[PDB]
């Protein structure tokens, strides 16, 4: 059970881990990673030029998907 | 509708 | 009264109706919340505002010890 730790980049790539996924594989991805437990962390970082439009829309597929427990990780 | 975070800094 | 953090694409910040900076943010917060640090705080941003700039808020905000965030969009 590692720390689930979501990235995305300026040109908007995401990943899981090393792993890429996009807004279609991620909740696949992580019910894998986790075994379905939704009180995970998912801790979420991004570029410095991520947008708000960007962010919103990762929290909404995991917020739909009963991830409920995100921090979000500055530097 | 909102999404409950915290934020995590080392 | 929910407290609603505002943040503009031109960089411009409210609490509430009220313009705000990041250096006067927690002074007016307080004064509204009567420093209870339990009072949620909803953050909205325009659809431009980046991660750099939303991590500084939210920075402020956690350095002040408001620890309940809700994101809206």
């Amino acid at each position: 059970e590692k720390p689930v730790y979501l990235s995305v980049k300026a040109d908007n790539s995401m990943f899981i881990g090393n792993d890429p996924v996009t807004d279609e594989t991620m909740i696949t991805a992580l019910n894998a990673l986790t075994e379905g437990k939704k009180d995970t962390t998912i801790f979420f970082r991004a570029d410095k030029t991520v947008d708000y439009e960007t962010l919103m829309k990762v929290m909404d597929t995991l917020h739909q998907a009963g991830y409920l427990k995100i921090g979000l990780v500055g530097e | 509708q909102p999404i409950s975070v915290t934020m995590v800094t080392p």
